[PDB]
């Protein structure tokens, strides 16, 4: 998107199935693109992003509002909660390292919670704003 | 850039963080002495610079959450003192000023949190810890 | 979504089903996830919140704007009414206890009333703001 | 962090709330005597602190909802008197300073509801219950 | 919705057929729910509102926006502006009475009024609002 | 609470209501005479409290519907008088002092109404029916 | 809609299929309620109003925005906008006689024009604002 | 009610209306002179008055359109004078008295119209026709 | 739309098809209504506008935000820039003659370009804004 | 009506329309010397009118169009001068008077334009040329 | 749209498919209209612009938000961010030669990434601001 | 028209960029020293011009972002200088002149970036490279 | 209450009032003739009174309205006489003194009025009609 | 209402104004010849009228414009002459009266004007034409 | 009109002007020798004109810039002259006198310049270059 999107997805990726909450919780299931099998049912999902291209005279950053939707198929989604609550214990203010440029701060916005389809699957949106520096 | 989390300004009691502290802004200040004469080049404002006093104030405002540091602002405020303040610039470094407690105002709502703003001005030398 | 909704929506559940007025007005009927049978008709549910991620430099906490719809089946929605009065006489002002943290306010926001489909069944939104300090 | 409602005003009659207060705010206030010299290590501002003046004000608003104590904020500002109120912080604890009634005004439109703003200040020593 | 919502419904029925204008221009037909039959064709229905939770510290209330529209099968829909005219000379101003707090004004806002469907029918929608005290 | 249309502001000619009146505000004033002393427990602020004046302002606004009362408040202002007027809370009950008539602007639009700003200040003793 | 929205949409219909333009220029065709037959296809059509509830502690009005919709099957809709100026030529500012209260301004507001379906008819509509009083 | 159309601010050249008029809006004034004395029932501040002098000033904006009278707009305020203006309420009247043009300003952008705003004040001793 | 806007139309149409350029670009396919035939399919149109009600107490006028879409069958629509550029190059600036009063200024607004269907035709809007005095 | 791109402003070299000028404006002003006398029909304010000075203001803004007349306006300010500016209304004509450059502010953004307002003020005697 | 934008969508073109970087990355799928074919599936796409008429009395301008979309087949979309990375690297701060007159400043503005269709491709829009000056 | 990327503020230490600079502004004034005469042709406001001092003032503001000459103006403030400053326009070109640094501040919240205003002021005589 | 409108000086010529009186003021005076013996009960001072010599000052301020009252003044000062002068005070009553015109000034700017100021002092024995 | 643009003092070389005559004011006195006898109606103070010596004062301020009629008062201050001065009152007329140059000064500042006041006082019999 | 940047006085050592120059008056003098006979045509004061000596002072104001100008006024000062001093007047030219250095003073603040007076009187015959 800007410079930065490449390596931020990258890295928000290995802090995440790393974390020992979720690992217990929700399993290997933490992608971007899904392993064609039988579809376990309670994987997150890490790529929506959008830039509000925050940047300068003399160098250039982005402002990526990602979104990390957790996706259940439990009847309730109780069981959504505590893994979108490791999501965000593990994310805001997170002083990570990325590979082009650095983020100076990750931080939480909104995060809707519903049900996408049929009612048999419950989204959880977590927009984080991801202030990057080229 | 910094992060917006890592510059905080902080009271006695030994320096702690004030609890909530939403936003906050260290702003400096002088009055610039004009010292303009007959003879100009220009006829371009002439200023002496250095002479001329010079100032900073605080103001950090937030929710108001109880901590053993928040009711040292009371205190400063009734029994009036002007103790030790400290901004921290993520990069430059603390300030480590004696600033006094000029107004502050607790709010609240029928349906908002309780918040504060706290607003301080220098009453003294400050530093610069580099 | 933020940690402390793993534990808010356990507790506005055990608020309700221990009210007494809406025990004698919907029943054991107010759940998340259904329960599946004959389905009863007059319930009520609570899933959908959000986060409005009000925090601090020190500590974070959330606004969840969460929902709980009242569903009836009776041919007009007086009685869907008076069950969704005994909702908004459980939970305003609740000042009840959490897992993770503590809330300070739970407080009321919009409250829509409708007809979902066919106008057959009668759907009123609750919203309820829950600023919680994690 | 404190619930909104918890912070309240009151008058006394024993002190009861004021029926509606939608936004509620005390707001502390010091003017800041000014004591500069000539030898000043930075030259840095100077403040003595202590001997300057300090002050309290509440300004509470909401829906005019008429009650004994509603009744009474009237009869403090035509006969003109300066009682005790009552602001408590949700951790902090009550206030109990003698305040007056500087402005109060009564507002209504053709289709909202009849809303008052109360607007006070410090007319006495104040205290702090802890 | 709120808790004055199970007696705000029953007391603006129990105003309109009641007024003698309506009674000779709908007749009998004003309801929330439908009474099954041949559908007479000119009624009136009163049930969506929504809150707006106009509050206190001290004791709480609503500000019921609620809808009333006018449906009717006749060719132009001038027949439907004097039964919607009956309606708003009945209700701002009430000053009626209610089974739980009372309201303290019934002003008037929105009212629109469209073709619904396949332009036999005319919905009037008429918005009150209602700002109760429990 | 109180209906927004029971409390109305009114010209004599024997009391009507001035025809539009979308949205109306009396409101009270103090001055607060400050008498502070060497001696004082923390340093508050004292103030004498009744020996200062007191003040009441009618602000009413709404559409120019002309009456027989809306002509009375343009007798008013040209021929210069202090005649009684009377806002009536809905639940306090009437006030029925001796106003005068500061400030009246009409104002219109090219596709808006006529429309107008009515604001009263006080002119004399004020009362209370209760 | 309001009270006066019965005797409005009757007065602006007696304006109009009176004005000398517009007789010929659509003709007989000014109507709400369509006359069954052939549709000749130049008409109007004069129904949609929504009110804006201006009004009075002592006595009320309305803001009635009603719109008057010129429906042409010519295959330019140059023929339209002639139709549509003698509309708007007959009612800014057209002091007319109501039967209930009367108005005080009727202006003129936003009047798009497109093509509804198939690209074959095209719909003119024309917002007038009416400040009547009550 | 009556309509916004109606109430017209007109020049002399006879008196015709400015082409443009989106938005006009007479508004008189008064300064309320102050005579409070020791004596006083309830403390209430008290005032003369008719004594105190009173005003009339008109506001009216819109597009610039260029007519006989509006290019009179700009002989009066070039060559300074003080001729009879009239403001026309739509039920009350006419004014007709003698204003000045104190302040005119042409304004115009890339993309809008030429506007203008047309402030004046009264000049002299007004009128009421009724 | 409003009275000027019988005539405006048929002035920008025929500042429209007098330009050399956009002749030997579009050719004779300036148009509102489609000749039939064989759809040439380089053509443009001229007839969305709607008003903005600038009016004064003595006269009236008003603003056409009229639209001209450029349509283009070519597979780039670079050759769809340069007709609506020769679009631009007619009309901001225009000071044209109508038959009821007169345009004070034709200015320049928004202009999308977008694929309409199947990402095989091309549109460019072209919103013109036309503040004309009746 | 008339277009807003016909009204201009212009600077010497002879007289070139400044590149980028996307808002301007002329304002005319006067003071309205107030002569109030004792007896007064009605007590209404009496001005004198013509003796009281009188001004003209020009404020032009938009984008920052490097021209040989926008270097012009450098000029004109860093060497003081009053020189001969000219605004013409797309009706009435040109002005043609002696303004200054009372204030001048380039102004640029890390997204935006390079853009400017020019603020100017009379400072000598104008003309219209009908 | 604005002339301008006849020469624009063509220097950045040229710009593209001229960087070396995006040319090992996506080789020679840079594009308008697409090359029929076998469909290589990791092209990007330029050709959605929109006019925001920054102009002047004299002269007049242009504010092209164009829009460079980066379609991929690929599973996950780490590969679609480089190669719009390469995008945002080459156009931002980019001072290229127009036909018809020239830009100022091409900045850069919001660049959302989603999934377009059946979750197997995602398109990443890269909004840019090109103020030109006619 | 020119890019907004290219008009830069810049401190010595040799000048260089202050690291983010968001939003800048330079911006001059004069104050416009009245010289009117009983005798005006038309009464026109009659100005000197060139006698009347002259200013310049620059105002960048953006995301604090730590380099080598952002702490030089922590370094001009705290030890008060006059030191040199250069605004680029980005045809006219460079500026040159002695600035001082009359109030900085340093803001930053809990989810945003840090971010400061630098407001400046001329303290001597200006240049233009052309 | 009383308007200070209705306190008016007059000259005669039968009596008539001065054009501009913008502001007027009879001021009395008594030398106090001090009778200090050696003996008083405190060491208080002890006065005679009646022995002391009484006195009257008009000072009138105004804008020069030509009148022949006005004319009267100059005439008055030329030919140095000390006629009668008559000074209404609004409910006492009328003065009915003989002065004289010891000091008047006539005063004009380049933007202002022509004011005047008109001293006068006591002549002879005054009066008092009730 | 007489403008205080008319009202003018002149040179003479035949009589032309000065150049800068901001605010000039003529001002007359009578030193008020107390005859005080014993015997008075109320033991009023008595005076006597036309036994007073009667005086002129003239000061005018203005900016420094060169004008021979301004040569000619610097002349007239060093070959120290009373020659003849006029004064225009707007409707009364001139006043023709021998002066001197009692006491001019030039002034001026770093920013503004070159400006002088100018005093002069009575040195003959005046007149007056009416 | 006339910069006052021009009018400069200066001082000998060959003639420069001094430093810090802020504010600059000559002030010229003579005491009004009353010649008042017996007979004069109205009783009014006559005067003699020439007899009277007539004086000059010159008070200039300004900043401590070091300069040897400004180190020569203190050795007049200590070492007591009455050298020749020189004003300028813009158009008319200088003055050229001998004048003491009567009382000079220096004064500085905690923020503010190092600032000065001085004031001269005349000492002897002036001159006049034209």
């Amino acid at each position: 998107s800007y410079a930065v999107a490449g390596a931020l997805q990258a890295a928000v990726y290995q802090q995440l199935r790393a974390d020992a909450v979720l690992a217990a919780l929700v399993g290997t299931a933490v992608y971007d693109a899904v392993p064609p099998g039988p579809l376990a049912g309670t994987y997150v999902s890490l790529g929506p992003e959008d830039v509000a291209d925050a940047s300068d005279k003399t160098g250039a950053g982005a402002v990526h509002d990602f979104v990390i939707s957790v996706i259940t198929d439990a009847a309730g989604f109780a069981t959504a909660k505590a893994a979108a609550a490791a999501v965000s214990d593990a994310l805001v203010g997170a002083d990570l390292v990325l590979s082009r440029g650095r983020l100076v701060g990750l931080w939480f916005l909104r995060a809707k919670a519903r049900r996408v389809e049929k009612a048999d699957m419950r989204r959880i949106d977590l927009v984080f704003r991801a202030r990057v520096e080229g | 850039a910094q992060n917006g989390k890592d510059l905080l300004i902080k009271l006695d009691l030994q320096f702690e963080t004030i609890a909530g502290l939403r936003a906050t802004r260290i702003s400096f200040n002088a009055e610039t002495v004009d010292v303009t004469s007959l003879e100009s080049q220009g006829g371009w404002r002439e200023l002496l610079g250095g002479a001329g006093v010079r100032s900073a104030s605080i103001s950090g405002a937030g929710v108001f959450k109880d901590a053993d540091t928040d009711e040292r602002a009371r205190q400063i405020f009734f029994d009036g003192e002007v103790p030790e303040f400290q901004v921290i610039i993520p990069d430059f470094g603390i300030v480590q000023g004696p600033f006094m407690i000029t107004s502050i105002d607790y709010a609240g709502s029928h349906n908002g949190e309780a918040s504060y703003e706290l607003a301080m001005a220098s009453a003294g030398a400050l530093s610069f810890t580099a």
